[PDB]
RNA sequence: CCGAGGGUAGGGCCCGUGACUGGGGCGAAGUCGUAACAAGGUAGCUGUACCGGAAGGUGCGGCUGGAU
RNA sequence: UGGGAGAGGGUGGUGGAAUUCCCGGAGUAGCGGUGAAAUGCGCAGAUACCGGGAGGAACGCCGAUGGCGAAGGCAGCCACCUGGUCCACCCGUGACGCUGAGGCGCGAAAGCGUGGGGAGCAAACCGGAUUAGAUACCCGGGUAGUCCACGCCCUAAACG
RNA sequence: CGAUGUCGGCUCGUCGCAUCCUGGGGCUGAAGAAGGUCCCAAGGGUUGGGCUGUUCGCCCAUUAAAGCGGCACGCGAGCUG
RNA sequence: GAAUGCCGGCAUGAGUAACGAUAAAGAGGGUGAGAAUCCCUCUCGCCGUAAGCCCAAGGGUUCCUACGCAAUGGUCGUCAGCGUAGGGUUAGGCGGGACCUAAGGUGAAGCCGAAAGGCGUAGCCGAAGGGCAGCCGGUUAAUAUUCCGGCCCUUCCCGCAGGUGCGAUGGGGGGACGCUCUAGGCUAGGGGGACCGGAGCCAUGGACGAGCCCGGCCAGAAGCGCAGGGUGGGAGGUAGGCAAAUCCGCCUCCCAACAAGCUCUGCGUGGUGGGGAAGCCCGGGUGACAACCCCCCGAAGCCAGGGAGCCAAGAAAAGCCUCUAAGCACAACCUGCGGGAACCCGUACCGCAAACCGACACAGGUGGGCGGGUGCAAGAGCACUCAGGCGCGCGGGAGAACCCUCGCCAAGGAACUCUGCAAGUUGGCCCCGUAACUUCGGGAGAAGGGGUGCUCCCUGGGGUGAUGAGCCCCGGGGAGCCGCAGUGAACAGGCUCUGGCGACUGUUUACCAAAAACACAGCUCUCUGCGAACUCGUAAGAGGAGGUAUAGGGAGCGACGCUUGCCCGGUGCCGGAAGGUCAAGGGGAGGGGUGCAAGCCCCGAACCGAAGCCCCGGUGAACGGCGGCCGUAACUAUAACGGUCCUAAGGUAGCGAAAUUCCUUGUCGGGUAAGUUCCGACCUGCACGAAAAGCGUAACGACCGGAGCGCUGUCUCGGCGAGGGACCCGGUGAAAUUGAACUGGCCGUGAAGAUGCGGCCUACCCGUGGCAGGACGAAAAGACCCCGUGGAGCUUUACUGCAGCC
RNA sequence: GAGCUAGCCCUGGCCAGGGUGAAGCUGGGGUGAGACCCAGUGGAGGCCCGAACCGGUGGGGGAUGCAAACCCCUCGGAUGA
RNA sequence: UGGUUCGUGGAGCCAUGGGGGAAUCUGGGCGGACCACCGCCUAAGGCUAAGUACUCCGGGUGACCGAUAGCGCACCAGUAC
């Protein structure tokens, strides 16, 4: 039946995107953390 | 007249619709319409702040002229009377001799082909707008301003009217559609007549669906809910109220007055409503 | 082919009967009251309506077939 | 053809008297009610009196053993629409008449539907009395209803 | 109680005997036929149906008879539910 | 050495279950070390409103070719969506961007908030909506509306010519809109042809035929024709369209008007350019100088912004036209022509799926378009079948039990069982015919019945033509033929009677409940006069509502019919300028500390002092409540009547063993041979009762009872048969579980149910198919129960506080 | 975190075929005029049957599945909340 | 109201949201309610090294680990998944 992942590229970028993260104090702190942690990808890779 | 239907489905058995007999033009005046932003009852936070709204027919907003003192002395011809989905009253198309077109809410009796006008010297006839201080005491009037130059606020619903009861200094005293007696300022505009479409109140929606068309979503009893939801919620089986009957938010709802006590307009309301 | 009749199915009228039930007539040796007949002790009667253990009462309107 | 009288009917207006409630004033110890009372109302200022206002209903005098209508019935005043009817003239038609099973319409009150309206009154209902008792009569309250529009009902001591 | 699935039904039996029937018998207020009562006897048999979830029970129609109990109130790694 | 410990490794179950739709396979040839599994051929089967084709998402090289088979593939593998490499995606016209706006987002101005931050008319962003110029064919291994060919077109720059008061982000028009139904004419698509073109065929008894088989088109500027859409023209006035305006609006007059004209589109034709079958030879050649014509059917598509009707009353903005303003009028703009210029991103491939979402090459899920033919009344249904695509990535045998799915069944026919659960029956269309009751619609497909194929003859009307022929549509009457049987296969209601509940269509516990629950039209109460009440928010600001009491909020009740009684003492709400109580504050009689003092500092009675509470009244479709005892009537029984206690008042109408009745299977009646259910009644209602509505009610219901007919393998009571498993052989190969085990029966014993202890009995070793009594079998640290001064949701006249309100 | 699910907002799309036959309108009849009656026309509706589509009633199967909610049979809605 | 050891306490001090509201050395604050005396100190403007905290970084050193340890990572790890 219909499961829960229904990929959509726009929805992915508008939601978890680099610009989304920057727009918010909380989202910018995700970036602070993922950077401090050495994440190779700070933001979901998405094809564009 | 209201229109009946033969019971050829279970709902048509009780459904009645308006007759639209007064309607002479079936399309709005393009420069006087604008889109209505449908809300769902949600405010700017996204939150429902008024329950059970949504999903009705689409509507264009007809811009109504609730000022009228805007064009004193310039008469207009009543071009057409039209359906207006944003109100119970029908609306009248005015062709001012000026060439400007506006809408007003259509008084009972307004005839297409006839002329109307606003100002201190306007004849006391149906469709005309004047300051209250120039209208003969006893005449019934609608679309009344509450404060000068602030726009019609009183008696706008299908069939409503206020009646001028007397005067007192700068104020006249109206009997509002509720029966409340209020001093309104003499300088406030009002239009002689009552609002039209007085049979509106006798319409029988007839089926769940017709409320649905009106953008009215199903309303659910506190009783049919649970305690997290509502004071009346829960209890095993059906239950009586078990406390003074309350709103979802807990305030009592059979009798408790709610008008703010120390309100400035109290000074101007002479008698609270009837019945 | 038609055809007595037989069979199947659904209807109409009539009669008998039925747990129970509604009043009716009568009986009379009873209980409760006294509604009408006298101005019958609230004039009566009345159509309707609501009401009361019961005759009845009251409202609205009517008639006199009402005494003083 | 010319005249008449009349609460005959329908619509729209519109006047004053009274009751009730609200507002202002002034005033104090009761008012009210009955056969007599009590309930009730009143010092949280009633009753009675003055002025202002709101509202509904009915139209005193004229008024009658009166008038009009087929009946039910119809009463302040005004105008409009409209019926019946009588008189005078003896002009017109030439028996074109009477009644009338069915049918159709109208039909007091109460009642009913939808919507108004609601001052007074008042079934139901509450209470006070009366009484042996008193689901009554009498007293204080009181909701339908009474009023309007539209649709029903179709009764009557609808009686001369 | 770090789980021994719980009523009734179906299915499948198996056992006890304080025996319902059938076999044997004593007493009888046993003429006969039919019964009563006790004794011996568990080999076999012990019906179909209406009601109710019912076990039980009542009822219809039969029968030689329409027995009563145990088996984790036998049987849910066998079914039902 | 244990912690259902942690990490890892390896066992057991076991060569066991399984190998993922029961659409299905067989053979010959090839290749190779190796072949059921790869290639080729023939035969067979399946899909075909798809299981074919095209788009969009998502995916991201999976595409094509070469070389490979360790692993991945549920088996095999020479194959592959796999390994290695190489190649492959070409645009002014398709899509998106350099265009517009939608919700929403963001946000100059501005507002608000301890900080972070929240709002916010403009503006900006934002599309699968608006706007906008490309069709047909050819070509590659692999791209093509992109390359090529042919025929068309758009914008920008410049220039030339002609024209005009040119000019805009400002004014106006327009863009521009619903749902249902729908006309005319077309087109797409399709059927037929005795006509045209075609390789060929005559079998097996007949046919050289009006035979069979195959095809009979596509695109196309201007012009032209047909069908539609849009649209009045002139003049005068003018105070409105936040400047101006010759525009638009408004008024007046004249001419035009189911005309035209003008204009835009669709379709036909149209210079031209293309395609072009079967079959036969090895994707290609040929067929072929291919033919390319006639008739019928005909859209849901087009003309379109068409038409009617209806109520619930149906986006914006730009492009575009027009008007004028600063300006500028050697400019500029329009029209025509000519030359030049024309950017960025996508484009492979999968795409109902082995490439997307489901850990899997997963019987699940995934939006849009196309979706042929025949028959069945119609259809996107059903059967078969075209194009096209498949046989589902283990097979071969066997022919037990048992299970699944399926077919039949003597006599019986619900006796089955909680229940006809399940399966039968019924079944489409046409005609006849159809009850109670009813809100007059309905109930209704009630029920019940008849007809149904083919053949010949006669005949009626319609469409297309031409009025006719041909073609297509809808019939009627007659005579006959065959079979068990004619909706001959497939798709396709069993019916009736009677109760409960809920009026009704709807909604719901995604994944144990679809219901009588929720909703619902409708009824009532109540708040609310508008900067409304109310809701969200600290606020600003929003919703309410660009609404205004015929409106909005809250609450209960629940279509409709007839109704909705009594109790206001308690609680709630409403009302009440009195009175009582009443906080801070006011007041300051009186008193105290200290200082030599002036002074400084502290306590403090009367008295004034809000809401709230008390108090007075109202109020029930506000929370709620709605009795007991004794006596009494011509025989018994009962009690209309009386008395008495109590209460705020003592249950009205209606209903009643009920979705409520304990006793209970109450009693009586009905139905059955038999009725704890069911229906009708009665009424000592344990413990109905009037908007937590009462009693009814036609119609409706995958709701829950009871009965009957019909028909049945439900059953007496079982049998046979089919296929998929089970079984055997080849291939691959799990799982929970497992202290170790060399793991019998009885009677006892034992922590009270023993393979493991005692005594006896029995018993050679080891498996395979089976059954489920036991290993207190497995799973899950019982969910019940209790315990823990454990948790959490919920309530209130528990306590205490906070928001909020006063 | 609303790419699942729930509600709402903006913009699009979809719903084979068949049946019943409301209002209105036209004509006839009726009447003083009317109501109204009949016929034809019309094509309404939380109308009917039934695909797509949306569901999930009953039963069977599945139950270390094809699947962490599936399959077959049956069944509800299918112009509308 | 907060701060202090000070939780309303005999509650001063420092700070301040509300109200009231001065003076310029004969001015003002303080020494734990208050008063006197005796003393201390000069509010309502600002700056100011050092001594102090830390360890991403470099180095030195371990009665620290030695690949299940030691950092999550000795290895291409904040990776695969
Ligand atoms: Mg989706
Ligand atoms: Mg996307
Ligand atoms: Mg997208
Ligand atoms: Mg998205
Ligand atoms: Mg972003
Ligand atoms: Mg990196
Ligand atoms: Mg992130
Ligand atoms: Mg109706
Ligand atoms: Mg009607
Ligand atoms: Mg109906
Ligand atoms: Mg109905
Ligand atoms: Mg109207
Ligand atoms: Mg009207
Ligand atoms: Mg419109
Ligand atoms: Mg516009
Ligand atoms: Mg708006
Ligand atoms: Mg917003
Ligand atoms: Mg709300
Ligand atoms: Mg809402
Ligand atoms: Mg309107
Ligand atoms: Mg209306
Ligand atoms: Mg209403
Ligand atoms: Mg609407
Ligand atoms: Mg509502
Ligand atoms: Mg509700
Ligand atoms: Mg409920
Ligand atoms: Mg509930
Ligand atoms: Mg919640
Ligand atoms: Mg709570
Ligand atoms: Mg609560
Ligand atoms: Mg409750
Ligand atoms: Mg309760
Ligand atoms: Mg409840
Ligand atoms: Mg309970
Ligand atoms: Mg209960
Ligand atoms: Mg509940
Ligand atoms: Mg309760
Ligand atoms: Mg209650
Ligand atoms: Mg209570
Ligand atoms: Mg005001
Ligand atoms: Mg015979
Ligand atoms: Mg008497
Ligand atoms: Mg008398
Ligand atoms: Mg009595
Ligand atoms: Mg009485
Ligand atoms: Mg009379
Ligand atoms: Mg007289
Ligand atoms: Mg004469
Ligand atoms: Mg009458
Ligand atoms: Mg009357
Ligand atoms: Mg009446
Ligand atoms: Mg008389
Ligand atoms: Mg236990
Ligand atoms: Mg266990
Ligand atoms: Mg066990
Ligand atoms: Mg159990
Ligand atoms: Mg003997
Ligand atoms: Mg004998
Ligand atoms: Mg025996
Ligand atoms: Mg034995
Ligand atoms: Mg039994
Ligand atoms: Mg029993
Ligand atoms: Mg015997
Ligand atoms: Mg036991
Ligand atoms: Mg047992
Ligand atoms: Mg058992
Ligand atoms: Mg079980
Ligand atoms: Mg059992
Ligand atoms: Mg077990
Ligand atoms: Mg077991
Ligand atoms: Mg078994
Ligand atoms: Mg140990
Ligand atoms: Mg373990
Ligand atoms: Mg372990
Ligand atoms: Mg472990
Ligand atoms: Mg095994
Ligand atoms: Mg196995
Ligand atoms: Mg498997
Ligand atoms: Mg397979
Ligand atoms: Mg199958
Ligand atoms: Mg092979
Ligand atoms: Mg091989
Ligand atoms: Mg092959
Ligand atoms: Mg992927
Ligand atoms: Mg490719
Ligand atoms: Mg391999
Ligand atoms: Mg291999
Ligand atoms: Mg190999
Ligand atoms: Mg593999
Ligand atoms: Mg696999
Ligand atoms: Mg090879
Ligand atoms: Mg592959
Ligand atoms: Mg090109
Ligand atoms: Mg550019
Ligand atoms: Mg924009
Ligand atoms: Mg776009
Ligand atoms: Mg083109
Ligand atoms: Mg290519
Ligand atoms: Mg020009
Ligand atoms: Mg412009
Ligand atoms: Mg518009
Ligand atoms: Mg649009
Ligand atoms: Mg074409
Ligand atoms: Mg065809
Ligand atoms: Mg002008
Ligand atoms: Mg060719
Ligand atoms: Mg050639
Ligand atoms: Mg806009
Ligand atoms: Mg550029
Ligand atoms: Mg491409
Ligand atoms: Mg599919
Ligand atoms: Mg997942
Ligand atoms: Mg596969
Ligand atoms: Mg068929
Ligand atoms: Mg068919
Ligand atoms: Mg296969
Ligand atoms: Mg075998
Ligand atoms: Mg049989
Ligand atoms: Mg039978
Ligand atoms: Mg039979
Ligand atoms: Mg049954
Ligand atoms: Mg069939
Ligand atoms: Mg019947
Ligand atoms: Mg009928
Ligand atoms: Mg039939
Ligand atoms: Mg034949
Ligand atoms: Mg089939
Ligand atoms: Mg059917
Ligand atoms: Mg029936
Ligand atoms: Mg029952
Ligand atoms: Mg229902
Ligand atoms: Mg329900
Ligand atoms: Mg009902
Ligand atoms: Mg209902
Ligand atoms: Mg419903
Ligand atoms: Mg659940
Ligand atoms: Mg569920
Ligand atoms: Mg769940
Ligand atoms: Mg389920
Ligand atoms: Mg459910
Ligand atoms: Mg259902
Ligand atoms: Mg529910
Ligand atoms: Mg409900
Ligand atoms: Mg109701
Ligand atoms: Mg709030
Ligand atoms: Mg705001
Ligand atoms: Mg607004
Ligand atoms: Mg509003
Ligand atoms: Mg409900
Ligand atoms: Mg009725
Ligand atoms: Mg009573
Ligand atoms: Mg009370
Ligand atoms: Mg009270
Ligand atoms: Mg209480
Ligand atoms: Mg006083
Ligand atoms: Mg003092
Ligand atoms: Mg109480
Ligand atoms: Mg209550
Ligand atoms: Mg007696
Ligand atoms: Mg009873
Ligand atoms: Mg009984
Ligand atoms: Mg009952
Ligand atoms: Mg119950
Ligand atoms: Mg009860
Ligand atoms: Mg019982
Ligand atoms: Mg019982
Ligand atoms: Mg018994
Ligand atoms: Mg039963
Ligand atoms: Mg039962
Ligand atoms: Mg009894
Ligand atoms: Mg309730
Ligand atoms: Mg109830
Ligand atoms: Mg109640
Ligand atoms: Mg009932
Ligand atoms: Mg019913
Ligand atoms: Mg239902
Ligand atoms: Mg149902
Ligand atoms: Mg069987
Ligand atoms: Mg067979
Ligand atoms: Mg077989
Ligand atoms: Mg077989
Ligand atoms: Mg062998
Ligand atoms: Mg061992
Ligand atoms: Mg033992
Ligand atoms: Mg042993
Ligand atoms: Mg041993
Ligand atoms: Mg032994
Ligand atoms: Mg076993
Ligand atoms: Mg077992
Ligand atoms: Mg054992
Ligand atoms: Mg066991
Ligand atoms: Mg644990
Ligand atoms: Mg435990
Ligand atoms: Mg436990
Ligand atoms: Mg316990
Ligand atoms: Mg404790
Ligand atoms: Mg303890
Ligand atoms: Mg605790
Ligand atoms: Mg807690
Ligand atoms: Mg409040
Ligand atoms: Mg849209
Ligand atoms: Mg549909
Ligand atoms: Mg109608
Ligand atoms: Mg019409
Ligand atoms: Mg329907
Ligand atoms: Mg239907
Ligand atoms: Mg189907
Ligand atoms: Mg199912
Ligand atoms: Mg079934
Ligand atoms: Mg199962
Ligand atoms: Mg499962
Ligand atoms: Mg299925
Ligand atoms: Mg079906
Ligand atoms: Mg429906
Ligand atoms: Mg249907
Ligand atoms: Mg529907
Ligand atoms: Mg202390
Ligand atoms: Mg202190
Ligand atoms: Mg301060
Ligand atoms: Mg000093
Ligand atoms: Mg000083
Ligand atoms: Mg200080
Ligand atoms: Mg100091
Ligand atoms: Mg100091
Ligand atoms: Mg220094
Ligand atoms: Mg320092
Ligand atoms: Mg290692
Ligand atoms: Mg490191
Ligand atoms: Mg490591
Ligand atoms: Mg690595
Ligand atoms: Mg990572």
């Amino acid at each position: 039946m219909k499961r829960t992942w229904q990929p959509n590229r726009r929805k992915r970028a508008k939601t978890h995107g680099f610009r989304a993260r920057m727009r918010t104090p909380g989202g910018r702190k995700v970036l602070k953390r993922r950077r401090q942690k050495g994440r190779w990808r700070l933001t979901p890779a998405v094809r564009k | 007249a209201v229109k009946k239907f033969k019971p050829y489905t279970p709902s048509r058995r009780f459904m009645t619709v308006a007759d639209f007999s007064e309607i002479t033009k079936t399309e709005p005046e393009k420069s006087l319409v604008k889109p209505l932003k449908k809300t769902g009852g949600r405010n700017n936070q996204g939150r429902i702040t008024v329950r059970f709204r949504g999903g009705g027919h689409k509507r264009l907003y007809r811009i109504i002229d609730f000022k009228r003192w805007d064009k004193v002395g310039i008469p207009a011809k009543v071009a057409a009377i039209e359906y207006d989905p944003n109100r119970s009253a029908r609306i009248a198309l005015l062709h001012y001799v000026d060439g400007e077109k506006r809408y007003i809410i259509a008084p009972d009796g307004l005839q297409v082909g006839q002329q109307v006008v606003a100002g201190p010297d306007a004849p006391i006839q149906v469709g005309n707008a004047l300051p209250l201080r120039f209208i003969p005491v006893g005449t019934v009037v609608h679309a009344v301003e509450l404060e000068p130059k602030k726009g019609a606020k009183l008696a706008r619903a299908a069939g409503t009217s206020a009646q001028i009861q007397g005067r007192e200094g700068d104020y006249v005293i109206l009997r509002l559609p509720s029966g409340e007696l209020r001093k309104v300022h003499g300088e406030c505009y009002a239009t002689v007549g009552a609002v039209g479409n007085a049979d509106h109140k006798n319409i029988v929606l007839g089926k769940a669906g017709r409320s649905r068309w009106l953008g009215r979503r199903p309303h659910v009893r506190g009783a049919a809910m649970n305690p997290v939801d509502h004071p009346h919620g829960g209890g095993e089986g059906r239950a009586p109220r078990g406390r003074p009957p309350a709103s979802p938010w807990g305030w009592q709802t059979k009798g408790l007055k709610t008008r703010k006590r120390r309100k400035p307009s109290s000074r101007f309301i002479i008698a609270r409503r009837k019945k």
